[PDB]
This record gives C-alpha cells, structure tokens and sequence, in this order.
C-alpha cells in the first residue's frame, strides 16, 4: 500500500494499513456469530422437507409475513416526527454499504 | 462481471454506454486539442477498442445508431 | 439457473412455497421466485458458506462514484479536464442534469412503459432506478459533485480533472458521513442508543474492523416498515401535482420514464419533505405495496419483500432471535408469556409462537422490527444494538472519516460542519422553500418550512490552493 495518500481508493482497499482489504469490495462478509445451516455448512433451513431446526418445523417465510405482516393499508399510522425523506436516506445509505450479488440467470 | 439481483441484471460492464457516443464527436472534430482527443483515445483502448473503426464499431454492436459516423 | 420461471428446488434457486389459503397466490403450485447469494467459496466441504460485499463498507459516497475502477471511470466525463462526472446526453430537468443512462441487455425500467422508451439510469450504485425517489437523491448528489468541482475549478484553476474530481469526491463523501452520524442515526436509534453504541469521536483506531456484518445486511432492511403505499409528488406550492399526485407504488419500481417525462426531481423530493413516513407498529407492520405487489410491472409474479427477507436470512445461515439478543446482552425469552412481556404485546407473542414454536427460530428481520420502538427511535433494543454496534465501526474503523487528524484542515472541518441536505436540495433544483431544522424530522408544509435564502452555501476559501 502507498506509505502516503491524500484520497481513499475506489476499492476501498489499504483503508487498514494492516490488513489492507478490511473494507474494500468484492470480499467476504465478517460474521458476528457462526451461521447456522440445516447440514451445518451450506444448506439453508428450510430445504429439506421434514427438517426441523431446534425441534420445531421451519415456518415459510410466505406464511410468516401473511399471519404477522399483512394488514389493511387503508389503516396506515402517518409518523408525526419522521419525512418520507427520512426513509429515502436509509435506503441510499444501505446502497453506499452493502449489495449481495446473486447468480444471473 | 454481471450485477444481479432478484433475477434482474442491474448493470453489464462489458457494454457500450450512450453518453460515450458524444466521446466519438470529439475524436471526430477538427477543432478539439489533441491532449483532449489523447486521453479519450486512452479511455476506449483501456476496453480494447484501439482504432476509431473500433469506438464506432462497439457502439453499433451494443444497439445505438451510428449513421451519423458513416 | 431458471429461478426466474421454475418452482423445481435445485441449486442456486431456493423457492418460497405458497402456504395454504394464501390471500392472493391461490396456486398452491405456484412460488415466489428466489435465487440464493453467491457464496464466497464456491464448491467447498471446508468452509462454512458465506455471501459477498461487491461493494466498500466505508460511508464513501460509493453509491455515488462506484466501487471498482472500470465503473468509477465510466461514470466520469472523460472529455475534458473539469473532473466531472458524466450526464444525461439526451435529457435535462428543466436545464439541469440527470443521472446517464445504462445499458442492459434486458432493461427492467423499459417494461414499466412500453411507448416511453426510457431505459435505465446509471450510477455508482446499481439499483439506482429500484423507485424514482431513489433516483431522485441519486441525480442531486450528481448534480452536488459537478457544483463543487467548478467551484473549485474557479478557486484553484491550474488543478486538473483528476484533482477536481477527487477533491469533490472526498467533500461528497464527507457531507454523506456528516447527514448520516448528526441527522439521521440519531433519529434511528434513540438519544440512549445513540450514546451507547456511538459516543463522542476520538480519533481513527486501526484495530476496528471496518466489514460490514452479514447480520446488517438483514437488520438494515427494518427501514422497509417505513415505506409508503405510493410516490407523493407536489408543486411548487408543495400542492398536489396536477395528474397523479399519489401513485401506487407498484406502478413506480424501476420507472425511470417517470423521472424523465413526468416532471424531473423537483416534484419527487417535495413530496419525500412534506409527505409523513409510515410508521411502524406492532400489527401494521409492512405495506402491501411491497407484501403483495413487489416489481409486478417487470416480473411474472408480484414478490412479497417482508418473505423475501426472512429467506434471505435463512439463505445466509443467519442465526435465530434469542442469539441475536444473547449477542447484544439482552434478555432471551424462552415462553410465550417472556415473549409478551419483552414486546409489551402478548397478541403479537402468541402469533409469533404459532408460527415459529421457539423464540429461538424467530427470523432476524420479523423478531427485530417486532419489537417496540426505543424512545426517540424508531427500532427497538435489538435493532439499535446491531446497527449501532455496525455504524461504530464503520467510523472508528475508517482512516478517511472527516474528523480524522490529516482528512480534512481545521478550518474545512469548520466549513464542512455547515452542510445540510436542504442546503444541498437548495444549490441544485428549482426549489426555493425547504424543510427547517432536522430535514428527517420536520414534515408538513409550510410549519415545518424555510425559503433557501435563510440558508448559508459551502464556503470552499478554505480549499484554495495559492
Ligand atoms: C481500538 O479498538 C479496539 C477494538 O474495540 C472494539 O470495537 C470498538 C469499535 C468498540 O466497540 C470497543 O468497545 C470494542 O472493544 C480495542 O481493542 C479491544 O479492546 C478490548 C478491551 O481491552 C479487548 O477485550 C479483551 O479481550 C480479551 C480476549 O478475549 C476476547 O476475544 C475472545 C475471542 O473472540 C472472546 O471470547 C472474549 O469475550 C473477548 O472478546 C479478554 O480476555 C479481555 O478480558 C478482560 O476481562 C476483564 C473485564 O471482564 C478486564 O478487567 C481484563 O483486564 C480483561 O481485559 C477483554 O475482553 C478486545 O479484544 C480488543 N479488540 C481488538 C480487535 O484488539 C482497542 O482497545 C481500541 N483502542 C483505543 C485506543 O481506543
Ligand atoms: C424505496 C422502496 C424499497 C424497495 C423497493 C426495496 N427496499 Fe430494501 N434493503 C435494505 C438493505 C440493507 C438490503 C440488503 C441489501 C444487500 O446487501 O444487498 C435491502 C434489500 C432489498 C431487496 C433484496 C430482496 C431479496 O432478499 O431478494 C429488495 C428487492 C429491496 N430491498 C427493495 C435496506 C432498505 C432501507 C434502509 C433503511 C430502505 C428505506 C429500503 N431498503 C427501501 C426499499
Ligand atoms: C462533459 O462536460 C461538458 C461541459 O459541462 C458537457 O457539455 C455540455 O453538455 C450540455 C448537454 O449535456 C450542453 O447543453 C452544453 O452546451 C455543453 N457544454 C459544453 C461546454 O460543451 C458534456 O456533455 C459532458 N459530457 C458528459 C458525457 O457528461
Ligand atoms: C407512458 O408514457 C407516456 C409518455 O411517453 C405517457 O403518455 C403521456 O401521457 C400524458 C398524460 O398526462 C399525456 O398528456 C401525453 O400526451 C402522453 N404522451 C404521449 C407521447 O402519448 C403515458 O401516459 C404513460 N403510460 C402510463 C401507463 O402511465
Ligand atoms: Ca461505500
Ligand atoms: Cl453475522
């Protein structure tokens, strides 16, 4: 890495003199705690028809946000304190740190 | 080299883009400085398009018209 | 990979299943479309599975000027020594840039209008064009960029394109960190949050890892209890715009035609600053907009993001609820009625045992936005852990943050404190009346408003180079 610098990198890279890709695109997420797969390394819950995870069936995502999410829009709770605004920058903010690629078809 | 997500490709790096047309213009035009003409031309054989038959060639390729560069 | 047609389960599509008497997919047979995240090591019965950033960590502005080189060059004006970053060639908004347009070879924003014609746009990040609101603030971080470099052009004129641009980039940069830790976080997670998981600045530690959690990218996502059921766009008397001021927002999702042909930003970011923003509660929780209807106009099938989420957390092996409170130091409900009592909703908690039987299994995303909210916030203990514990690393962690010794002078430091995000909708659209105080907090027209000549500009002076 340059012993000097006055801009960041595009990449990201030697933002960390020390471990130089810390940051940078393209790699690895850091993992908080050990995943937890339903073979232990890859597959996810919900794969395998019958499968439980931690004795109990594994509820389909589909069923979950039908039961606890769906509600009657017309019924909407207006936020007195926060701009639509306030959603926005979330979402652009979300875009300047994290994007999971995905196989194309 | 292909963004994808939700089963839609967001962005391709290997095609043409339409802003890079108005690059064509000034490789073209007699009145531009050759330092400007210089650094364009760098631009586009970074992407392995060395000849101005080339520039014109990729653009017609990726779907834009190129009449006006006949 | 046919995940886009097939309901077969075969790697790397992993299908959502219709339950039984779903309100809207009655074919059972049917499925939401899915496709797992590509893993870091593919083929590999030694590495625990995990997913891939493409993009960098850093509050950089990446969504901006792009995160690997070969993008980050063709978002640049390459035909002159301006250092500026390259615009529509074909379209303005009233004289002003918009962002330039991209080309897929299967453009998604060209079947939300088949006569219009307008593809997608192109910017530093890809889901640019995802809802014109968002294609909104990208065009005016555009236009901030090419403001700053002439201005600076005139300041210093023998700086060449190179030097204009970076110098720009890095006050871009700087005002994104500066909205987002003074306006926004606070706003997020609560004045107690706020000085526990993010006190006061002291400088750069090269020990704190900058990497963004797995985790975040799922915790992050509580913002989508934010969004509104359609796209407010109002005139320049913050009144509803004449044709379609309340459009569903399932008939926005990549129509960029819309930015294009039916009025520019200006209308759209009026509508973002006196429009409210849902709020989240325990049993309204999402729109359907977004349950139901997500991306109908350019898919087969409408999604449902909420159910998206919570397969996506499976996807990446995210562990269940309770770890995620063990992690934070937070109590883990083992009963129905321990769960009644840490969500204050013991209705809530009995609905969440029927589905998942364990508060251990409970998804990321639906255990956290369940929560209720901390005071002066707007997620609960769960959530302010992970994303407080993330955004502290993210600026400890990171050697360009503009409070860092060497960034940025003092006297810039001085300058760049006066930034705002009404300031900067003020230097770069036809609106003259803004939000007041906190852009995030204030939202009704004309209360919560002041006209822009109240407002102070950037002073760049010190930026001049002698
Ligand atoms: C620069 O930042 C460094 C990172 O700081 C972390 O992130 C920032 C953003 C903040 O959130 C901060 O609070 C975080 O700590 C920072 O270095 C860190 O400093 C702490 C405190 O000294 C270190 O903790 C000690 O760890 C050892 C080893 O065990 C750890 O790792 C294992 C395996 O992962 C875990 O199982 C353990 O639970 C630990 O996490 C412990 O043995 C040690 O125990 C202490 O026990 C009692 C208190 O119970 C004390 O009286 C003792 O004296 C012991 O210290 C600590 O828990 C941490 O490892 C270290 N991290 C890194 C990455 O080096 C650094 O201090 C910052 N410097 C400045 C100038 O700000
Ligand atoms: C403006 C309307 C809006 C739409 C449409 C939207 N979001 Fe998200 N969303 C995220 C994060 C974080 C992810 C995960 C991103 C990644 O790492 O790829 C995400 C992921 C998604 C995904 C990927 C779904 C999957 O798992 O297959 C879609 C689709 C999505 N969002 C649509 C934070 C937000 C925030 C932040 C407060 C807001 C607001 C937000 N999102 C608003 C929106
Ligand atoms: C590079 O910068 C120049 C100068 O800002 C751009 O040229 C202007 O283009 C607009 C239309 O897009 C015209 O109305 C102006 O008259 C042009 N001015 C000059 C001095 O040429 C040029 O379009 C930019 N290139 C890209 C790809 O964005
Ligand atoms: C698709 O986009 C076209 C524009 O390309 C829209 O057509 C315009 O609609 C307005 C309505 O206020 C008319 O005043 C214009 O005369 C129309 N323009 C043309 C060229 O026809 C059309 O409405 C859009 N379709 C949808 C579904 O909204
Ligand atoms: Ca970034
Ligand atoms: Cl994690």
């Amino acid at each position: 890495c340059p012993e000097q610098d006055k801009y960041r990198t595009i990449t990201g890279m030697c933002n960390n003199r020390r471990s130089p890709t810390l940051g940078a695109s393209n790699r690895a997420f850091v993992r908080w705690l050990p995943a937890e797969y339903e073979d232990g390394f890859s597959l996810p819950y919900g794969w395998t028809p019958g499968v439980k995870r931690n004795g109990f069936p594994v509820a389909l995502a589909r069923a979950v946000s039908n039961e606890i999410v769906r509600f009657p829009t017309d019924q909407l709770t207006p936020d007195q304190e926060r701009s639509l605004m306030f959603m926005q920058w979330g979402q652009l903010l979300d875009h300047d740190l994290d994007f999971t690629p995905e196989p194309a078809a | 080299k292909v963004y994808s997500q939700n089963g839609l490709v967001l962005h391709d790096d290997a095609n043409f883009l339409e802003h890079e047309l108005s690059y064509i213009d000034v490789l073209l035009d007699k009145n531009a400085d050759q330092a400007t003409k210089d650094n364009l031309r760098s631009y586009f054989a970074d992407k392995g398009l060395h000849s101005i038959k080339d520039i014109i060639n990729k653009a017609k390729q990726d779907g834009f018209d190129v009449s006006k560069y006949e | 990979v046919n995940c886009e047609t097939s309901c077969v389960q075969q790697p790397p599509c992993f299908p959502l299943k219709i339950p039984p008497n779903d309100p809207r997919i009655k074919n059972q047979a049917d499925c939401i479309p899915f496709f797992r995240s590509c893993p870091a090591c593919p083929g590999s019965n030694i590495t625990i599975r995990n997913q891939i950033n493409a993009l960098t960590s850093f509050v950089d502005a990446s969504m901006v000027y792009g995160s690997e080189e070969p993008l980050a060059r063709n978002l640049r004006n390459m035909s002159n020594q301006l250092g500026l970053l390259a615009v529509n060639q074909r379209f303005q908004d009233n004289g002003r840039a918009l962002l330039p347009f991209d080309n897929l070879h299967d453009d998604p924003c060209l079947l939300t209008n088949r006569s219009a014609r307008i593809p997608c746009f192109l910017a530093g990040d890809t889901r640019s064009s995802e809802m014109p609101e968002l294609t909104s603030m990208h065009t005016l971080l555009l236009r901030e960029h090419n403001r700053l470099a002439t201005e600076l052009k005139s300041l210093n004129p023998r700086w060449d394109g190179e030097r204009l641009y970076q110098e720009a980039r890095k006050i871009v940069g700087a005002m994104v960190q500066i909205i987002t830790y003074r306006d926004y976080l606070p706003l997020v997670l609560g004045p107690t949050a706020m000085r526990k998981y993010l006190p006061t600045y002291r400088s750069y530690n090269d020990s704190v890892d900058p990497r963004i959690a797995n985790v975040f990218t799922n915790a992050f996502r509580y913002g989508h209890t934010l969004i509104q059921p359609f796209m407010f766009r109002l005139d320049n008397r913050y009144q509803p715009m004449e044709p379609n001021p309340r459009v569903p927002l399932s008939r926005v999702f990549f129509a960029s035609w819309r930015v294009v042909l039916e009025g520019g930003i200006d209308p759209i970011l009026r509508g973002l600053m006196a429009t409210p923003a849902k709020l989240n509660r325990q049993n309204q929780i999402a729109v359907d907009e977004i349950r139901e209807r997500l991306f109908e106009q350019v898919m087969r099938i409408g999604l449902d993001l909420p159910a998206l989420n919570m397969q996506r957390s499976r996807d990446h092996g995210l562990p269940g609820y309770n770890a995620w409170r063990r992690f934070c130091g937070l109590p883990q409900p083992e009963t129905v009625g321990q769960l009644g009592t840490v969500l204050r909703n013991l209705k809530l908690a009995r609905k969440l045992m029927e589905q998942y039987g364990t508060p251990n299994n409970i998804d990321i995303w639906m255990g956290g936005v369940s929560e209720p909210l901390k005071r002066k916030g707007r997620v609960g203990p769960l959530l302010a852990c992970i994303i407080g514990t993330q955004f502290r690393k993210l600026r400890d962690g990171d050697r360009f943050w503009w409070e860092n010794e060497g960034v940025f002078s003092m006297q810039q430091r001085q300058a760049l404190a006066q930034i705002s995000l009404p300031r900067i909708i003020c230097d770069n659209t036809g609106i003259t009346t803004v939000s007041k105080n906190n852009i995030f907090m204030s939202n009704s027209y004309p209360r919560d408003f002041v006209n822009c000549s109240t407002l102070p500009a950037l002073n760049l002076a010190s930026w001049r180079e002698a």
